[PDB]
């Protein structure tokens, strides 16, 4: 069953959960751009479900080709990058279906990526999602939260400007 | 007052007028033919090296109506490696020059290794068997011409890199001389006796006669009616003294014909176990320190032949345009090894080659993948430098033709996934023979006089498409795999 | 009265007019897009197969001032292999055809094989476990469209190559039909039986409700009201047709797109070991004979690559100009496996690669190497061809776009150290099919009222360079062994 | 549902899907040959212009999966003034579809003065005797055919400018209809009685059996099983009304083929006296409002001849990075007259020419000189248009595809002295058409529903280099008296 035609129970800058999962240290990212803080910060994800969403109401700068990644600008003049997994190029595309359009305006909880992640956890080298903060240099706070997230629900950052 | 610097590249001769904290007041570049005699092969006639680095002596003072009386002294910086013979009565070579590049005397390379005079060369001279150095091509010269190993002993005939030849050219026959750095290269010279080898003159049959005078590249070495020579280093060791690097894990990285990247390693000779050199550079007053090497071949060159003889550019600087129109190269690898490969990997017997190929493959896909080639490049001998040095770089400081180009920057940070920090005053080869002219003549005194100068006009941070970094650099560790071994013997 | 050809390429459409014994009286020649979703992929859209061809049609006529009324019959030649499956209602494909070339549907060969079903796929279809045939093809459309294998049997949608996708709509909708050679191509199709094999049918779960009535290549079909549809043939079948080959041993090779060399072999399948394909071709009424084939995928869509993407030459026609301006290509090797290999190496997984480039290799070193290329396939599949048939060939009869070029066709005679007859009708693919629709409509009879045309303009002979040609094909065989199986799996 | 528009230019076929509040869902473009006969001659078959438009039809739809049922009306822009003469029964042209730009009858033209017709075809069309118009071209092929004008009255064959052959395509025959805005153009039809002026009929020997229906420009006209055909426009016309202009004093220029600059002068006709046409474009409704015109032939055109003709550029996008390469064209002008000037000047005897060249002038000098003969022409009408209609435009609204070129907006900018605001939809001449569309079906019930979609995406101001526009406009005004009267008569 699928339940996406179907009403939800809707209810100083946060950075929603672009997908479910726990909240992972961007320091146990056992890649070094990420566990270094060189392409931004902000945290990580162990993926548990199939989509990945909008997670702030802004536009999408633009998503990789081979589907797995994602950039999103804020109208708070953030710059988030979503990620899926660590060396995910290497797939060529299996294990997504692109959803939304390369700069379209999206409100939070938006789908923007589908995955399939049965295939990835066995296919890619992690699954773990950096959702990290690009334009740093600009924001003067950055708050990071803990434990489960839900998709397009829970927050994970909290930045001030 | 001011100093002038002549710097004599693979390519071209650029001679610059520098006014007392380096302000260039003047500059003068003037091309010159690159002969290819056999395909794997490299030449330059040493007459047209001369004929333009003389000319653009008399070129850069005439801009700015000077001459003599207002220059305290000249510094000289050089490609390093090919080898010129010489007559020292007449000053004629009895051949041309063999480039760095040049590949003919991989047969004798290959015989010095069959006897097990690897281990010896290594550990004395800090390098590798291979055809770049001048070692091997001077035995190929006097092995060739008629005369030469009796006119040797007799005295007649005079051996020389660019330096010594170009010194030999400005005082008339005079003096006679070479650097540390310079003959540091030749692959005659022990790195820790500091004097010529002579295991090594004895295998290569060398008559010790033909040699220079190998002597400081901060020093007084004769006067010319150009008015003293003081500085003397190869062109890269002197873009690493124009760099200020000059101390203990202090590195940069040139890109002119080809990449050549160093670490100043204090006054400590390290043994290379990934692929690099030990050589000699300069300290912060031009004494002998030591440095580890990693030299590719083709960077800048490569770009050079797509303009040239390949004509899909016009302007070397057209590449950028053309590069950043398609994202991506579409699969496609160029593997620059026009001259073999050296770089971490040696084999003399490598050529060029473009890889996977597609029919929807267009001249944009080739000129990106071979601006990238110089940043695969350039990792393969950073992690080199890294895992020899035990030293992780947070920020690659670069020079050189090739940095003004910001696509291949950038995507240099981020198949790197460091910080490229690019200076204003890019060439910096002709500072650091300027700085070591100025300092033998008194008009610096040193260094610190000249530490303002380093002004990052730019710094380059990998963006998110570092991401990918490994996988696009595991394509090119494929494709280098394939170019490989090419030639036969 | 005139016989019309419809001749549609990979390219291409042609049509052209024809009087009683073969004048071209007229033609038209309609390019069309080639599209690349992935680099491994081609594609081309039926609706633009169909709207180039159509208007073809009445462009020739037109042009001469002809309708109907005169035209005896329409015979038809297609590029073999690419599948499309269409709605049968509406008129409409479910997807874009597959084009030969295309690489996608080599994940599900690799299962084909690891099964064990390559003794049954040569041994009853002649063919060879490749992307190449339609057979897998269908299968990727089906597993990727929704609707797919319920309307399938329900027969809302309707298979075919190219041949069966253009009289269903000249006839309508009305017949839907298929000859011997295309089909022998599809790898669903024995050849000995005569009919769809259904062991693969079921292997690649094909309904066989889909699939065209297979026809003889010399029959009326149907009728259009363009007016009867009597010859039809693969474009290579009917150009050994059109060479009046049809006998045992006869050969020719076609330079178009790729280079197809086939033998006829009687009213015998022999059995290939050395890398060849056993399939149909017509006899001289238009019965199954049978024939051996050695396609190589890239030739004239080489020098077509050299003019659109990578913008080297402007026309076709000028690579023989610049070719000959350096009498070789200085060690360079174009290796042209831009979708896959095939040939007689088969392996879909090598792209394309040039080889051996050094400094001074200049533009013209890799035009004048990608002809030489084209020369050097064609010599890989006649030893295969001569090994099997156990035939030495003592003259190659050739035709093509690309036999126009007095270059490629004395490099070739070199290389093979044979002679090679050019003819002056050229492009004989449409003769073929001409001649089989002329026989079934009586406006002909036979093959002899037709031998007086094959007049031979030119015969190239071995001049005394044919000396090195195993130290240039040595070349290439290395050449190849190193684009090889570049794409991973 | 959605609007579709079907946009048929001198070089391309475009139709485009439109959802409710103007979105572009998909699009197709399909370019056809541009034929030479004779130098100064232009020609199109009108088969291609049928054979693209119909299968761009096809595209977009099937793009979007969609057909009829969601469809509202359809639309049609088309290049104005290129006759057409067909048969009525078959559907084939007695000859191609002779363009707008074509030059062969100004032979026609020149009797047409020695007589004294010109105050009469001024005062009751609007127009200037000129090659041009569809008038005289329709003379010429009735006078060239042999059957013509007497298969004429028996009324066999039609006359059709594009909007008119298009629908009798669509609609199998059924209907033949003009609208005023494209009628207005033929120098057949009387702008004031808004019906077909028949002292010109008599003058040009042209039966009134051949003529359409002249309608308006929104109204139902016919339906095609493609469903109804409800708007009509030439293309320029249809621009006018896609940018809203509709009330007195409002204007654009577009940059297409040719530039067009129109000013919608309300319900009044004005009478140049500056080298401008008086036209017929709609008001708010569809109705027949009147416009100022000055029309260039040359204009985006002119990138492609460098691009296609001359090789200078592949793309038509890289003529802005070449030009932007040099700051001046060093004294060179490239005056576009390819087919005759027309613009203020009319003379269809100037061709083409490149002035005031010198030693050290290189290709982008040319490049940069073409883009800018672009604005110098837009110049010549803009200033006629305001000393025609007495207001000084304080802003150019701009469309076309040219417009994307940053250097030659801002150019523009600086030669004209006034603002240039570009829209972000870009190519408004398949909105003008679908807009005319909307409102006779309902989709719309009017224009001010449709304000907001006119969003100026960048407005270019004269920066400090519009100081020297005077010198560099009265160099062109030089060039082109000296590219005037070429061809000899």
């Amino acid at each position: 069953g699928l339940f996406d035609k179907l009403k939800s129970l809707v209810s100083t800058i946060e950075i929603i959960a672009p997908l479910s999962g726990e909240i992972v240290n961007i320091e146990d990212v056992p890649d070094v751009v990420f566990a270094e803080k060189i392409v931004g910060d902000g945290i990580a994800i162990k993926p548990t479900g199939n989509k990945m969403v909008a997670p702030v109401d802004g536009t999408i700068g633009k998503i990789f080709e081979t589907n797995h990644a994602f950039s999103i600008e804020s109208d708070s003049g953030v710059e988030l990058f979503v990620h899926f997994g660590i060396d995910t190029v290497e797939l060529k595309g299996e294990g997504f279906k692109r959803i939304a359009e390369e700069g379209q305006r999206v409100k939070v909880g938006d789908t923007v990526i589908e995955f399939d992640l049965p295939l990835l956890e066995e296919k890619a080298k992690s699954t773990l999602t950096p959702v990290v903060i690009s334009n740093m240099d600009e924001i003067k706070e950055l708050i990071k939260l803990s434990g489960s997230v839900t998709v397009g629900e829970t927050p994970v950052i909290r930045i001030k400007k | 007052k001011y100093i002038v610097a002549l710097d004599q590249g693979t390519t071209s001769s650029r001679a610059v007028v520098m006014d007392h904290d380096a302000n260039i007041i003047s500059v003068s570049q003037r091309e010159f033919e690159q002969i290819y005699p056999k395909p794997g092969w490299v030449e330059h006639d040493p007459m047209e090296i001369w004929a333009t680095q003389s000319s653009t002596l008399v070129e850069v003072l005439a801009k700015a109506d000077i001459s003599s009386d207002q220059i305290a002294a000249i510094g000289i910086t050089n490609q390093r490696e090919t080898t010129i013979v010489w007559e020292k009565e007449t000053g004629k070579p009895i051949y041309n020059a063999i480039v760095w590049q040049c590949r003919r005397t991989a047969e004798i390379c290959e015989h010095l290794k069959r006897d097990g005079l690897e281990d010896y060369i290594r550990s004395n001279t800090g390098l590798v068997i291979d055809p770049y150095f001048s070692g091997t091509k001077v035995k190929w010269i006097l092995d060739h011409v008629e005369g030469s190993r009796e006119r040797a002993r007799r005295g007649e005939l005079l051996f020389g890199t660019v330096d010594t030849w170009l010194i030999w050219k400005m005082t008339q026959g005079r003096v006679h001389v070479t650097d540390y750095t310079n003959a540091s290269r030749t692959m005659l010279f022990n790195i820790h006796t500091l004097d010529w080898d002579d295991k090594m003159l004895e295998v290569l049959d060398i008559p010790r006669e033909m040699l220079p005078e190998v002597r400081r590249s901060s020093e007084v070495y004769g006067q010319t009616n150009i008015i003293p020579i003081s500085g003397i280093a190869g062109d890269q060791q002197a873009a690493l003294f124009g760099q200020l690097c000059v101390k203990e894990g202090m590195a940069k990285n040139t890109y002119g014909t080809g990449c050549f990247m160093l670490m100043n390693t204090g006054e400590k000779a390290v043994k290379s176990e990934n692929g690099l050199l030990t050589t000699i550079a300069c300290g912060p007053t031009g004494e002998v320190n030591y440095a580890l090497e990693g030299a590719v071949f083709m960077a800048g060159a490569s770009i050079q032949w797509l303009r040239d003889e390949m004509k899909l550019i016009n302007d070397a600087y057209d590449s950028e345009y053309f590069a950043t129109k398609v994202q991506n190269t579409n699969g496609v690898y160029v593997v620059p090894a026009f001259t073999g490969l050296g770089a971490p990997y040696w084999d003399p017997y490598a050529r060029g080659a473009i890889f996977g190929l597609t029919r929807g493959v267009n001249a944009n896909h080739i000129i990106r993948a071979t601006l990238e080639s110089i940043a695969y490049q350039t990792r393969d001998v950073l992690e080199a430098m890294q895992a020899d040095s035990g030293i992780r770089l947070h920020a690659l400081r670069v020079d050189g033709g090739a940095v003004a180009n910001n696509f291949l920057m950038q995507f240099q940070s981020d198949i790197l996934g460091t910080r490229v920090e690019r200076p204003e005053v890019r060439e910096v080869t002709a500072l650091g023979a300027a700085y070591l002219a100025g300092l033998a003549v008194g008009f610096w005194q040193n260094l610190d006089e000249l530490q303002e100068k380093a002004v990052i006009e730019r710094e380059f941070r990998p963006g998110i498409e570092t991401t990918e970094r490994n996988y696009r650099y595991a394509g090119w560790k494929k494709a280098v795999k394939r170019a490989m071994a090419w030639e036969e013997h």
